[PDB]
């Protein structure tokens, strides 16, 4: 049970699952989210849903949405959340092989928020 | 074009210059693709010689030939130069006569390795409809032949060493595993006689008495060799003295319709209820709380895993669209298998006691015991391919 020695230890052995597991056992939400942004993008969205089902750290699921590549799921967050930031940020990687109703809705959110040039950009895309 | 002396001694120059290209250039010139041709095997310009090869054909043969030679003298190499030219029966024969030699040299995990590759080889065959039916058969033979040496290796490694590596409980399993899958006739150097007498010893150390005594009583059927004699007798005398039952932990339950089921059974590999084949961890063997089960008619490989990947927040197991949705995709596990092969899903019934597949042979282990194994020895220990290798 010395869970921050388990940790380093599976760390230095590159088993980022084993050390995902024992962080989120113990509560260890810091070293968990560097872990998860190391590791499969599996296991980011594992981390993405621990994360929502403490509901504290909704960013950091957000974040690890996005990095996983489920931007459905982090734009339906990140709307839930009210975050600016994290929508503009995963609207600048939504590329022409996104779902056309991710883009609609990105593009009727910076249709409010003024910013025409990349509500064109989205339609369109 | 009229002053040849002067231009052969170009290209000659050329060649002795490590310039190929333009004396290749000058040769083309001269209309002279026989010195073409050996321009560049001599030059060792392969890539510029298949292309050549794959332009005209007649000269195949005398590209590869050179190239699978080499790389045998230098097997491994020329069965991929063999698989390159084209005569597969020719590279299954070398590597049936390698498998052969393993055997014979008691190098069971290499003959395990070296069938588990013909099997792959018989599986890229089984591509061409003419060999389709015949090809399978000899695949699935050369996969059960690569599990049954895979295990009695363990064994043999056991009755000559005088320690064990193996736990107790992992030889236990592996010998009933080979007694379940031996057929009738033994395959060439598997000893029955060494598989039983491990049986016995390990069911007495774990408290399987009945089973114990079976193995002693199937022994007598045997030949025994004179070294496990005296071992084989006073086991006999002292199996007697123990009590007439067997321990209930190690009877194996099967996970679909929850029937403990007899330690050796005479329907092989399957439970004696719903003949659920057991599934078993290439490492321990011991049975994995794994259900296979099929897709639904009109459900294709790559929506079925479209389906499991979007999570809303003997009979066989078949399973609708509907299902699949409500499946995690921690609890199912996929064998992508080549082509005239339908891709294989496993649904696990204990999601805590984390399984992994290798992306490369698709055998199936403890999660916790493949990460070790993978650690370790710095591949898969079946298919010895590095966790740099996700394709089959």
């Amino acid at each position: 049970e010395e869970v921050g020695q388990a940790v380093h230890f599976y760390t230095r052995a590159q088993a980022f699952k084993n050390a995902i597991r024992l962080c989120k056992e113990n509560g260890l939400d810091d070293q968990l989210m560097n872990l998860a942004l190391l590791s499969s993008p599996e296991d980011m969205i594992e981390a993405a849903r621990y994360y929502e089902e403490k509901g504290v750290q909704m960013d950091r699921a957000v974040m690890l949405y996005h990095k996983a590549g489920h931007f459905s799921k982090a734009l339906e967050l990140a709307f839930a959340t009210q975050q600016f930031v994290a929508l503009q940020l995963i609207a600048e990687d939504l590329d022409e092989t996104s779902d056309p109703a991710l883009l609609a809705r990105c593009s009727d959110f910076f249709i409010e928020h003024s910013q025409y040039e990349r509500a064109v950009e989205l339609l369109l895309a | 074009k009229a002053e040849r002396e002067p231009l052969l001694l170009c290209a000659t120059y050329l060649k002795k210059l490590d310039s190929p290209g333009y004396a290749a250039e000058t040769y083309l010139k001269m209309g002279d693709l026989k010195s073409l041709v050996q321009l560049h095997v001599e030059t060792q310009r392969w890539d510029e010689a298949f292309a050549l090869g794959e332009k005209h054909p007649e000269f195949k043969d005398d590209i590869y030939m050179p190239y699978a030679q080499w790389l045998a003298e230098n097997f491994e190499e020329a069965q991929k130069a063999f698989h390159k030219a084209g005569r597969q029966r020719e590279a299954v024969q070398v590597l049936e006569q390698l498998t052969n030699n393993a055997v014979a040299e008691s190098r069971f995990n290499d003959a395990a390795y070296y069938y588990w590759m013909l099997s792959m080889q018989c599986l890229d065959i089984a591509q061409d409809p003419a060999q389709k039916d015949t090809m399978l058969g000899k695949f699935y033979h050369f996969q059960r032949l690569a599990e049954l040496y895979h295990g009695y290796h363990a064994i043999h490694r056991h009755t000559e060493d005088p320690f064990s590596v193996h736990r107790p409980e992992t030889l236990f399993n592996i010998s009933r595993f080979l007694l379940h899958s031996l057929p009738k006739d033994t395959p060439s150097g598997i000893s029955k006689v060494k598989i039983l007498f491990t049986l016995a010893k390990q069911s007495k150390a774990l408290g399987a008495y009945r089973l114990a005594r079976h193995a002693y009583d199937k022994l007598r059927g045997l030949y025994i060799p004179a070294r496990f004699q005296k071992s084989i007798e006073l086991g006999t005398l002292t199996i007697r003295a123990k009590p007439f039952h067997d321990s209930e932990e190690l009877v194996p339950l099967c996970y679909r319709c929850s029937t403990n089921n007899p330690l050796l059974n005479n329907l092989g590999n399957v439970c004696i209820n719903c003949r659920q084949p057991f599934i078993f961890s290439a490492s321990s063997y011991d049975v994995l709380h794994l259900v296979e089960f099929y897709l639904e008619e009109g459900i294709t490989d790559e929506e079925a895993i479209s389906l499991i990947d979007l999570e809303v927040l003997f009979v066989p197991v078949v399973v609708s669209r509907l299902v699949l949705r409500s499946m995690s995709r921690r609890d199912v596990l996929i064998k992508r298998w080549p082509p005239p092969l339908r891709w294989q899903y496993f649904r696990s019934l204990l999601p805590d006691a984390s399984i992994t597949m290798c992306p490369s042979c698709f055998q199936m282990f403890h999660s916790e015991d493949y990460e070790l194994l993978v650690l370790q020895h710095g591949c898969c220990p079946y298919c010895r391919r590095c966790k740099d290798d996700p394709g089959p």
